[PDB]
DNA sequence: TCTAAGAACTCTGATGTCAGTAGATTACACT
DNA sequence: GTGTAATCTACTGACATCAGAGTTCTTAGA
């Protein structure tokens, strides 16, 4: 879908007492983990995407809250963006006591209707005023048969979620090991799009995966001038780029409310509130001091207008991989500007990958930046994984270091191994042999503040301190390798340390 | 009551009815405080949070029971601490009462 | 489609889980 | 700067190792300091941070009704910045050690996510080490081998990861060290793939115009036996445009000092440019290109140009 | 009267659960108490509606000012405010005993609240307030020197603001000095040093185009400034050069644009001041007249009308200039008496065209008596023989009238006013034509 | 695509038996002029449905009623003369006491539509064969007190 | 016998960017 | 004039990013 589309989720809770109080085992409970679930996706997107909507609903409970078509639904929550509050009142009803708690207030077992409770989730959705992009309800029922004993209540169902569909909400599913069996093929076969113990999807809402999630957007667009006349738009995109904390936000200490961060300018002799033309920019150099206006600090800095001018090409293997600048960048294509600019294009990716070359470049991504100079590699895609695209194809945007980059770095000399000493070390590296994969590791700081952070937000007992994957775990390297630190020891240095 | 006034507090806890706890105080004029500031007389929690520990582990600061203020709320009257009305104090307190508590 | 695409986060591709060394 | 180091492939095995920066994007010594207009000196100007709580200006004093707060979804909650100090992940040392090793293959090019490149060597005069990390690098000259490395700069720095890549020049090896992501700075977007080419045709005389285009607009020449091309551009040789405008312009005004501004001096385009033979190679190639493929419309935006002279 | 149910049903919606949803009743039952009390007409009814309005335990300054620190309750804060616009029109200084507290309701709504879509309205509404009530014993306690520490502030942070909201601060500091010129009278010199600083900066830099709102907000502003706190060059004859090379800038087409707002206010700015720029008129004098009658033909009115009023100020003020100079500037009136003429004798445009060329022969008189008495005659002589003419059209209906004849009158006026004797065989004719305008 | 829809089916009724679920859910989305064409669409058509009511006060539809705009409020008030006939008395009492607000309402083209209805009021709940239930009874009385 | 000049890293604040929303301005048009 | 288009130009949320300022460490150091 288009990029402002929220996703918005709405969750949908079986309260009938044949599964709400009930359990096979000792050991779980399929309303402790309905609530669960919804407690731990909530956590999820309240990290990684506070924009998109969550909602949570329970049917066939005694007593009633909703818009319209009321019997025996309460709509525990509306559609809003996540926050604490909300997995506070999720946290009432959880557990052995909670399975008494929610008894005290929306009372349980009683006759329900799914098609009037589909009916309430579309009048949910509607009533909201954002674009949405996926709109998904999710089923915690275990209730194989939904009591379609009429099968003309029934039919009402399948037809109401006949609507559903045709409307573009969609919806999906969960079964929660009811005793002895669960078969879709019963029912359910036709409200979702052989023989089940408990779903094999349920585990992956119990990931509790943190990052922020940021969709496809380009950085900028540009102009490729191959000369003073031909150009093609394309776009400059971010496929690496570090995350930070995010910006912390000063607060007032005695009511927790925001404040204004208001800074003046104020002349140290005189109550002149100095404006932004009172004032120029200044150095110093040779005992004498040079002075510029706020216009022109920044009219040098300027060569260019925003584009990437063509300065023709060379060999893949002279772009030498010792001299890295900053994080590269991908190029590809934008009909949005250009029209058919994407036949050039593509011709130019082509033919680049037969000729082993790159084009050289040289880069301003806005006005009044100077011009840096940039290698554009080609690229091609390895869609071999059943089209999991491991990489898009297009370019990348290599950026070259100039002189004043390339720091002197002091004398030595030495080539001092001997094939022994090598000989040794080819083993030792050899034995200590995995294999890395760019997503293996996560940040030990960025991971260890949100769970900081969540026990400050929900009162908790305590931070979950997570231990990192970063440290090296000492004792496999001890036992992996084994005694060979003892062929250093011995063979290559003498025993003094 | 006129008691409470000039005198700062920090409800950092309850779960008995939190919010009511600072509105009891309220008409008692008890000055209420969100988070402790170098300021204050002394924090008030119905149950630990990490913002306890925090203050555990920053001695800095006079550490309360929940019963202790509804008692001096039911004396009508202001109650001076008795030894089990605190859980935790700080270390000008502490060296305070290596006097005039046993130790 | 369902095979790379999370079901806690649509359309963004399922975050697997964080590796690390191991022989 | 030098920097002291302890290299660890496992837990009683470390060599010395002192590294040093190689690449870095490089900024200028000098800040613009601020000054006043007419008396030109730059300490009549106090820069007032004040605050404003939004009730009718009530003014704050930060050393005792000022707190930092992080944001939790569609709520503020407040930390102090004296106790995120109390739970905030804390390295246990100023660290630097091998977590293991893989091929070439393992890391691609793109992917690599740095501020700086290290140049990491063993320590002056340990001849102890010079023969330890000497055979540790030329035992991966060999396997196509790189490793990966748990590094921390200094004490309260963020911990790091990455790739300590082998290379050889015939005076010292090559081992530098370069950060690589976590699984939260990487990105994953399936753009739409190109060679679906059903709508976006890239037909035979399209095709052979770009086959000459890419050989003919060469910058490096085959003038040579050594397999190594003319490199007839050496980029990396080139001194930054941006340093050499600014002390041209602190130059001028030094020199005429209540005059206006130069353009940009002539020699500088003729550097920054890539021109001379190639330039009479290109014209014909993309002759051929301006009516093999359309060149359909954009926009363009003015300047002061909006209101100048003549 | 629905007036008070309505008012009555407003104030629960600030009180009802669902805060989201209730502002849409709140905006649209506002959206249509509006609309009862513009239509009302009864003096009584009316009057009754407006202390309803304005009520005080009550009514739409409190709701506003009890509501203020929602985010919910935006689009009610800008519909309240765009009718309070349209009220404090329709009932004119009969608010005076309210227009305290409109003033500080629109302060309070400006400083606390984040959108710019309620601070315009906000700063809207002072703008007519401060200039319905320009005569009012009530400028005293509006505290209008205390809003302009206020507003004038705002500046020395002005790069946060956004653009459209910078028009409208300009607009109200400058209007200060209209308003209120004694409270303002040693300020007045700061916020031209600001006016001019920000104004050169605009205009002038190299790295970024013009913010066009920001640039006619100046001018607006500016335009009300000049109005007391002069500056001519009999004295500051620099800040003056400077204001005129910038209207200068502003005036010329050196570039078209695509939206008139910025030519428009340059117009006026020059159209009222011409006093302040004495000199400056000859330095620049044909491209000055090329540019102005180059606004005549353009197709906005509004621009048209600006362009119009703009040419007789800069002919009156040209024409004072040589009343009272030498023969060096027979030159300049070679140009003058040449080029217009050689419209007004061939022209096939509109009658705004011709008519502001008829009316600048009228002025040129008195320059031109002083280097020739036997041309002040002529030029009177044959503009009555004109007349005697375009009378004489035989009831040519509907065309001959629509414009011309009182132009005719306007400058036989002034040959009139400049000639000593009088050709009294003439004065049955100018009588008769003088009847012919009754 | 409301706009289009509705140019349609002013002409033509039958197609909008298949789009009435969107029209119902896209209702409460739109405002301004979209909301005349969209609840028109449901004038081109209430004569059909069945269980209009729940679907119709799903939607805010009697705050949709009161939104001072003369197009809106006369098709608002067209809507429930059509479903006139096939309410039972417990939802015209929760329907009828936001119509009986617009006696004092200045368009005389809307205030004529509601005595249209109420004059039908009258006539079909005077005299029913049971006296007894206070909704049937409570909408006599109210409808005659405005007729009056 | 030690006191600043030179590094180094993180963090904060402004400027510019993109996508999407919607208002007011400006053309278009009436026989 | 009066009224209905079509469409330019704004503002905001959000994301990257240079610069600028706060902070701990080496050498040269009375």
């Amino acid at each position: 879908y288009k990029y402002s589309g929220r996703d918005s989720l709405i969750f949908l809770v079986d309260a009938s007492k044949a599964m709400f109080e009930s359990q096979s085992e000792d050991e779980l409970t399929p309303f402790d983990m309905s609530i669960q679930c919804i407690q731990s996706v909530y956590i999820s997107k309240i990290i990684s995407s506070d924009r998109d909507l969550l909602a949570v609903v329970f049917y066939g409970t005694e007593k009633d809250k909703n818009s319209v078509n009321f019997k025996n639904i309460y709509v525990l929550q509306e559609l809003d963006n996540p926050g604490a509050k909300r997995i506070l009142e999720l946290d009432q009803f959880k557990g052995q006591q909670g399975q008494k708690r929610f008894q005290d207030m929306m009372g349980h077992g009683s006759d329900y209707s799914l098609s009037e409770v589909l009916w309430v989730c579309a009048n949910l959705f509607s009533d909201v005023q954002f674009k949405m992009s996926h709109k998904r309800i999710m089923l915690f029922t275990n209730e194989d048969n939904p009591h379609g004993n009429d099968s003309a209540k029934a039919s009402r169902a399948r037809t109401k979620a006949g609507d559903l569909r045709d409307t573009g909400i969609f919806l999906d599913l969960m079964h929660l090991k009811k005793p002895g069996g669960f078969d879709i093929s019963l029912f359910y076969r036709d409200i979702i799009s052989v023989h089940f113990e408990e779903s094999s999807k349920l585990e992956d809402l119990l990931r509790k995966v943190r990052a922020k999630e940021t969709r496809k957007r380009a950085l900028s667009r540009l102009k490729l001038k191959l000369n003073k006349d031909i150009v093609i738009s394309v776009g400059i995109y971010n496929l690496v780029q570090k995350a930070l904390k995010p910006p912390p936000i000063k607060l007032y200490r005695e009511t927790n409310e925001p404040v204004k961060t208001k800074t003046r300018t104020f002349n140290t002799s005189t109550g002149g509130l100095l404006l932004p033309s009172d004032t120029k920019r200044s150095q110093i150099y040779g005992s004498r001091q040079i002075i510029l206006e706020k216009e022109e600090t920044e009219e040098l800095k300027r060569f260019d207008d925003p584009g990437l001018m063509l300065m023709g090409f060379k060999p893949l293997v002279l772009l030498k991989k010792h001299h890295y600048l900053r994080p590269s960048l991908f190029v590809y294509p934008e009909e949005s500007l250009v029209i058919g600019s994407s036949t050039l294009f593509s011709a130019l990716l082509i033919k680049c990958l037969e000729k082993e070359v790159a084009a050289l470049c040289r880069y301003t991504p806005r006005r009044n930046i100077p011009p840096y100079f940039v290698a554009l590699v080609p690229q091609e895609e390895e869609l071999d994984d059943q089209k999991i695209q491991v990489t898009p194809p297009g370019f990348q945007l290599v950026f070259l270091p100039f002189a004043d980059d390339k720091r002197k770095m002091p004398f030595t000399e030495k080539i001092m191994a001997t094939p022994e000493q090598v000989g040794k070390m080819k083993a030792i590296v050899e034995k200590l042999r995995f294999t890395y994969r760019s997503d293996s590791f996560e940040n030990p700081v960025l991971q260890q503040h949100f769970r900081n952070l969540e026990a400050l937000a929900l009162d908790l007992m305590e931070p979950e301190q997570a231990v990192d994957l970063t440290l090296p775990k000492v004792e496999a390297m001890n036992k992996r390798l084994g005694s060979l630190v003892d062929e250093f020891k011995e063979l290559v240095y003498p025993p003094d340390y | 009551s006129n008691i409470f006034e000039d005198v700062e507090f920090c409800v950092m806890s309850g779960t008995q009815p939190k919010p009511d706890l600072e509105n009891r105080i309220a008409e008692f004029g008890g000055y209420i405080v969100q988070n402790p500031g170098p300021d204050t007389y002394c924090v008030i929690a119905g149950s630990e949070n990490i913002r306890v520990k925090n203050i555990i582990l920053s001695n800095k600061h006079d550490v309360v029971k929940p019963a202790w203020l509804l008692e001096c709320f039911k004396t009508k009257s202001f109650v001076p601490w008795q030894p089990r009305f605190m859980i935790h104090m700080c270390p000008s307190t502490k060296e305070h009462f290596a006097r005039e508590y046993d130790c | 489609r369902c095979p790379g695409e999370s079901l806690i986060n649509p359309g963004f591709k399922s975050k697997k889980p964080a590796g690390g060394v191991d022989f | 700067i030098h920097w002291p180091c302890r290299l660890t492939i496992g837990s009683n095995l470390s060599i010395r190792i002192a590294a040093y920066k190689s690449i870095l994007q490089e900024r200028v010594k000098k800040t613009w300091t601020v000054v006043d207009a007419k008396t030109l000196k730059k300490e009549d100007i106090q820069k007032e941070t004040v605050y404003c709580l939004n009730d009718d200006d009530e003014t704050e004093v930060l050393k005792e009704d000022i707190i930092q707060g992080f944001r939790y979804g569609s709520d503020i909650v407040p930390f102090s910045k004296v106790d995120e100090e109390q739970m905030k992940y804390k390295s246990e040392g100023k660290c630097f050690s091998v977590l293991g090793f893989c091929k070439s293959s393992q890391v691609q090019r793109r992917f690599f996510m740095g501020n700086q490149v290290l140049k990491v060597f063993a320590a002056r005069d340990d001849e102890a080490a010079a023969v330890a990390l000497s055979s540790l690098i030329h035992a991966l000259d060999d396997l196509d081998m790189v490793a990966i490395v748990r590094y921390a700069y200094d004490k309260r720095a963020n911990p790091q990861v990455g790739v300590a890549f082998p290379h050889i020049k015939h005076n010292y090896e090559c081992l530098v060290y370069v950060q690589l992501p976590f699984m939260e700075d990487l990105r994953q977007y399936m753009f739409s793939s190109l060679k679906n080419s059903k709508k976006y045709a890239p037909t035979e005389a399209q095709l052979n115009a770009v086959d000459a285009l890419i050989d003919s607009m060469s910058l490096a020449k085959k003038d040579e036996k050594t397999d190594t091309l003319e490199d007839l551009f050496p980029t990396t040789k080139i001194p930054n445009p941006r340093f050499q405008r600014l002390f041209q312009c602190l130059l001028h005004r030094a020199l005429h000092p209540r005059e206006p501004l130069p353009p940009i001096q002539q020699h500088i385009w003729n550097m920054l440019n890539p021109p001379a033979e190639v330039t009479t190679k290109s014209q014909i190639p993309l002759s051929k290109i301006k009516t093999l493929f359309p060149l359909i419309e954009a926009k363009k935006k003015d300047q002061v140009t909006a209101q100048e002279i003549f | 009267a629905g007036v008070r149910c309505s008012l009555l049903r407003l104030q629960e919606t600030l009180s009802a659960a669902d805060r989201c949803g209730a502002a849409l009743a709140g905006h649209q039952l506002i959206r249509g108490l509006g609309q009862e009390c513009v239509l009302s007409s009864s003096p009584a009814v009316l009057a009754l509606q407006t202390s309803l309005v304005f009520s005080r335990d009550f009514g739409l300054l409190v709701f506003v000012r009890k509501s203020l620190n929602s985010i919910e309750f935006r689009e009610c804060r800008e519909e309240i405010l765009k009718f309070l616009c349209i009220f404090l029109e329709k009932m004119g200084q009969k608010i005076a005993p309210y227009s305290v507290e409109i003033k500080n309701t629109c302060t309070s709504v400006y400083t606390k609240d984040r959108a710019a879509k309620c601070k315009i309205p906000a700063l809207d509404l002072l703008i007519k307030l401060l200039q319905t009530f320009r005569s009012s014993r009530l400028m005293d306690e509006f505290k209008i020197g205390e809003l302009f520490s206020k507003f004038y502030g705002e500046l020395a942070l002005k790069k946060k603001i956004p653009d459209t909201v910078l028009e409208k601060v300009y607009e109200l500091l400058g209007l200060l000095g209209e308003v209120h010129p004694s409270e303002m009278i040693n300020n007045a010199e700061n916020l031209f040093r600001a006016f001019l600083g920000e104004l050169k900066t605009q205009m002038t830099s190299a790295v970024r185009e013009p913010k066009l709102p920001v640039l006619a907000g100046c001018l607006k502003g500016l335009s009300s400034l000049l109005c007391n706190f002069t500056k001519s060059m009999e004295e500051d004859p620099q800040t003056s050069r400077e204001i005129f090379n910038f209207v200068l800038k502003a005036i010329r087409p050196q570039i078209d644009l695509k939206r008139y707002a910025v030519p428009s206010a340059g117009l006026r700015l020059f159209a009222l001041h011409a006093s302040q720029f004495s000199t400056c008129l000859l330095d620049n004098y044909v491209s000055l007249f090329e540019v102005l009658l180059k606004w005549c033909a353009h197709t906005n009115v509004e621009l048209k009308k600006a362009a119009l009023s703009a040419l007789e100020s800069f002919l009156k003020q040209v024409s004072n200039m040589v009343a009272k100079n030498a023969e060096m500037h027979k030159n300049k009136l070679q140009y003058f008496m040449e080029q217009f003429y050689g419209i007004i004798r061939n022209v096939d445009s509109n009658n705004k065209e011709l008519s502001i060329a008829i009316r600048g022969y009228g002025l040129f008189a008195g320059p031109c008596k002083v280097i020739n008495a036997k041309d002040v005659d002529f030029m009177y002589v044959e503009l009555i023989q004109r007349c005697k003419q375009m009378f004489l059209t035989q009831t040519d209906t509907g065309d001959d009238r629509v414009y011309q004849m009182p132009s005719f009158l306007q400058s036989v006026a002034s040959v009139l006013l400049y000639l000593d004797t009088v050709p009294e065989v003439y004065t049955p004719v100018l009588e008769h034509l003088v009847v012919m305008q009754i | 695509f409301i706009v289009c829809l509705n140019k349609v089916t002013k002409s033509f009724p039958p197609l909008a038996d298949r789009f009435m679920n969107a029209v119902f859910f896209l209702l409460p989305k739109f405002h301004g002029v979209l909301k005349t064409l969209c609840l028109e669409v449901v004038l081109c058509r209430v004569e059909g449905m069945t269980e209009l009511y729940f679907q119709l006060k799903s939607k805010d539809f009697v705050q949709v009623m009161r939104h001072r705009d003369d197009e809106r409020q006369k098709v608002c008030l067209d809507i429930i003369y059509k479903m006139m006939p096939k309410l039972k008395p417990v939802e015209l009492r929760e329907l009828l006491n936001p119509v009986v607000e617009f006696v004092s309402h200045p368009s005389t083209t809307c205030r004529e539509q509601m005595y249209n209805i109420l004059m039908w009021i009258h006539d079909n709940y005077r005299d029913p064969e049971s006296e007894t239930d206070n909704d049937s009874q409570e909408i006599f009385k109210l409808a005659k007190d405005v007729l009056i």
